[PDB]
RNA sequence: CUUGAGUCUCGUAGAGGGGGGUAGAAUUCCAGGUGUAGCGGUGAAAUGCGUAGAGAUCUGGAGGAAUACCGGUGGCGAAGG
RNA sequence: UAAACGAUGUCGACUUGGAGGUUGUGCCCUUGAGGCGUGGCUUCCGGAGCUAACGCGUUAAGUCGACCGCCUGGGGAGUACGGCCGCAAGGUUAAAACUCAAAUGAAUUGACGGGGGCCCGCACAAGCGGUGGAGCAUGUGGUUUAAUUCGAUGCAACGCGAAGAACCUUACCUGGUCUUGACAUCCACGGAAGUUUUCAGAGAUGAGAAUGUGCCUUCGGGAACCGUGAGACAGGUGCUGCAUGGCUGUCGUCAGCUCGUGUUGUGAAAUGUUGGGUUAAGUCCCGCAACGAGCGCAACCCUUAUCCUUUGUUGCCAGCGGUCCGGCCGGGAACUCAAAGGAGACUGCCAGUGAUAAACUGGAGGAAGGUGGGGAUGACGUCAAGUCAUCAUGGCCCUUACGACCAGGGCUACACACGUGCUACAAUGGCGCAUACAAAGAGAAGCGACCUCGCGAGAGCAAGCGGACCUCAUAAAGUGCGUCGUAGUCCGGAUUGGAGUCUGCAACUCGACUCCAUGAAGUCGGAAUCGCUAGUAAUCGUGGAUCAGAAUGCCACGGUGAAUACGU
């Protein structure tokens, strides 16, 4: 509310020496798993630079631009009354919500396995597809049309 | 100063120090002596109407240069001067002070 | 209930014990039970002496229990009977060849067990609840204890109404560490149900 | 006698009254044109109005009633006003 | 006729001030707008003064005078009747009977709102993780039963009491058994007893028999126990927290509680404790009729974040002898680790926002920046809260007994619902292979080293230790290796019966554990709902206590490790 809290300072990539990277594999973390990521979530982004075929060190983000948010709807029941009120996205959350796009279908596809399962939606979105794609098409829909009451 | 020394700690002992010297540095006047003085030499009225409030609901003389915004039924000796002016109430206070360092003749 | 002891949450300061000693495991328990028994039976036994507490050391295999009472005088029986008596009631009660000890209670105003005492003793008088209260109070005011808040446990009047006594006096700093706070209790069988009494003599500091 | 009360000279302000006209917006109604399937109504609804031409639009015409803005803690009157 | 109301009759005189408004006017350079004055009407503050009070306060509700109208408890009643008036509706004038002891007005402290603004908190928000889906373990509600004992069972129960239920346990039902017991003190009797055998009984007990027979014994016969009889008996988780103590939960680590003194008020009371920011706060400062003080928040405790004083045995092995290569012995205790004492963060400082203040912020220092991080500490109060089934505890009980011994069962039975947890539903996983991966603890009636087998259970052997000396106990997920590529699946584990291991006499009900078959539902769970603020969630395991034994419960320790928190 009333105060406020920073946003946690991150060590780099340490494979790559990149912070974003970095930050990636955390949001993905459920049962504690990142040694296990290292062979899930790591063995798949060492595969995406190949599958890829260029350096994913700054051509990562080649298909990240139509992931871009700009609204989601903040519940302000302002005074006692709830309204759509979508506010303009903030620095903290338009990144945050673009890693919460990403493994939303991901887990249980049916194929080998979610160490290269992943692996397999990245280079979709750079060839058009991939679960951080379609995510945008639906922001558009809530907000942009309802000005009498956006 | 005793508590600081020895007692019980150094740190807390310290605070209460520079917190307490605040209190001290109040009622930085009146510290001597026992209380009760015999008159009053207020420099304003309005700004202290409670001081002669209290001073003749209990029978103080009071000394007052009363400005002339001020209320000066309540005053004892009032005295028609101009309270701000800074150098007007250093003039009067050093007159005031030329009287009592020797009133004892 | 929300009121924790405060002595034993002070017992890490100067706060003192009334059983310590040393022991390994297979002989803290019998240890244990020895100190108990003769922690009751010199209780019940010993109503008229006023004790403020009987303390248990154990040096080795013969130990030097001590014992705080009131009246130095009452307390020695007579001529030194209850000092071998009792020494023979725990060379066996406790299974050593223990050493008894009598320590003095010097202004018996001072402990929170004794006043508590006092007023017990004075409960069953069959006296009214508030005079005789609050008279004791400048009693230890005079000769100290800067600082009481009396308690007396519920059941008063012939009633259902069973009330506390809260009655501050003076200055019990309770969630203050440094209180040193003197606290003990007392109770009264009464012939309806149960009256007690809570004392917190305050002793200064350090 | 002139200070109380009143007459005269002189101006100042005012939704102070009474009688006359007079303007324009606005509701309504009527006539005309265009063209059209809904109009209205409320917390959802029907009664209602309507396919005939309603609502909507502009063109006019009749009538009655009140005077937006200024407008105000403004003004006037013995009060009602 | 009107709430026709300023709920203030008209008229006159006197009595501090300020700011407006509207309308005249005199003088002044009106230069002008106006300045200096003077009139009238007018709205709002306010001490005197008045008022019960609010309030009025030069337009009085002030201080006086002249006249007029009205009032005399509430209801009945502005009503009946009569009159006058009115076309009529009805107006005015205007009572009484009877009934009650109040009806009122100002205001104070509670305050309930379908006043209001504000400000706080995983309250909401934004995510995560969940429960509810399945299947298993316990508990609650019901059914059955002999009992499936009792309590709690709106927020605040339902993996609770109850820290570990085969008998026991267990307070429940049945059955057998004794009735001064089976609990304990006091009597009579004699003598020790204890122990070893019987017989029956399920034991209870009953019939016993003996070995016996210790010591005081101014030798009873006691100290003791043995065994029986009368009594004061005890005794009973037998009734009352809605009699209690104590204890516990509840708002709630809530900031709110207050009190003295002082002042204000005829007083109820207020003040402080409110307001301006500020904060975790009743926090700080600013002022404030509050000034102090007390209970509260806070720290004074412990642990943890650095280094230092004092110290190295088992433990660390810097360095020296070799390495008895593991640091083994010496040996340093440099020093990991360890502990008897400390210091270090304290708004401390630069700078700023900000009233300068407080506060806040940007920055710096140092391991540690604005309670560093966590716990200990629950004010007044608060609820017939619950507890007499823990105990103690008034009153109510019965005492050959609603006392008891012993033996079966039952607390786990089912027809279902719910509370809680765990397990999954897999390939973030499984298999086995190689691999390094901790900490805290526990214990000579113990773990049990080691040694052999058991596919294992554990068993036969067993050091060591009184534990910086012995075991539990190796970590585990994890990574690389092939692996299936989602298979109701090598998932999962119910499940069943078989085979066996130990625990305890004895374990179907109601032991555990191992092996085998068992491969079910469930392939991520709707209505929905809850938890979540850094090492957090998420997890991964490790042990401990409780333990004859029988954790998904609970305590304790580590392993890895993010986002959300702009916002009232």
């Amino acid at each position: 509310r009333r105060r406020v809290i920073g946003q946690r300072k991150i060590l780099p990539d340490p494979k790559f020496g990149s912070e974003l990277l970095a930050k990636f594999v955390n949001i993905l973390m459920v049962d504690g798993k990142k040694s296990t990521a290292e062979s899930i979530v790591y063995s798949a982004l060492e595969t995406l630079a190949q599958r890829s075929g260029k350096s994913e060190l700054e051509a990562f983000e080649v298909a990240l631009e139509n992931v871009r948010p700009t609204v989601e709807v903040k519940s302000r029941r302002v005074g006692g009354s709830t309204y759509q009120v979508p506010v303009e996205v903030r620095p903290v959350r338009r990144n945050a919500l673009a890693m919460r796009w990403i493994v939303e279908a991901a887990r249980k596809r049916g194929d080998k396995s979610m160490a290269l399962r992943l692996a397999n939606e990245l280079s979709d979105a750079a060839e058009n597809k991939g679960t951080a794609v379609k995510k945008r098409e639906d922001v558009h829909r809530m907000a942009e049309a309802n000005k009498a009451f956006a | 100063q005793d508590g600081t020394f020895d007692k019980l700690t150094k740190k807390e002992a310290l605070m209460r120090t520079r917190e307490l010297e605040k209190l001290e540095n109040s009622l930085g006047g009146i510290k001597d002596m026992g209380g009760l003085p015999d008159a009053l030499f207020v420099i304003d009225a309005d700004h202290e109407h409670i001081a002669i409030k209290e001073a003749n609901n209990l029978g103080i003389p009071v000394f007052a240069i009363v400005d002339t915004n001020s209320d000066p039924d309540g005053v004892d000796f009032v005295i028609p001067g101009n309270d701000d002016a800074i150098r007007a109430v250093t003039l009067y206070l050093g007159a005031v002070a030329a009287t009592v360092r020797e009133g004892r003749s | 209930g929300q009121k924790v002891h405060p002595n034993g949450i002070r017992l890490g300061i100067v706060k003192p014990w009334n059983s310590t000693w040393f022991a390994n495991t297979k002989e803290f328990a019998d240890n244990l039970d020895s100190d108990f028994k003769v922690r009751q039976y010199l209780t019940k036994e010993l109503a008229k002496a006023s004790v403020s507490r009987i303390v248990i050391e154990r040096p080795a295999k013969s130990i030097r229990v001590t014992i705080h009472t009131a009246r130095p005088g009452i307390v020695i029986g007579k001529k030194g009977e209850d000092v071998e008596k009792l020494r023979k009631v725990v060379a066996d009660i406790a299974g050593v060849p223990a050493q008894i000890n009598i320590a003095e209670v010097r202004k018996p105003e001072l402990d929170a067990k004794l006043v508590a005492d006092s007023i017990t003793s004075q409960l069953e008088r069959r006296v009214m609840f508030r005079r005789a209260m609050k008279r004791a109070v400048q009693n230890a005011m005079r000769l100290g204890a800067k600082g009481i808040k009396v308690e007396v446990s519920g059941r008063l009047g012939g009633a259902e109404i069973a009330r506390t006594e809260w009655y501050r006096e003076g200055r019990v700093p309770l969630h203050t560490l440094r209180a040193d706070i003197d606290y003990n209790t007392s109770e009264a069988h009464t012939t309806y149900g149960v009256i007690g009494v809570k004392v917190w003599i305050f002793k200064g500091e350090i």
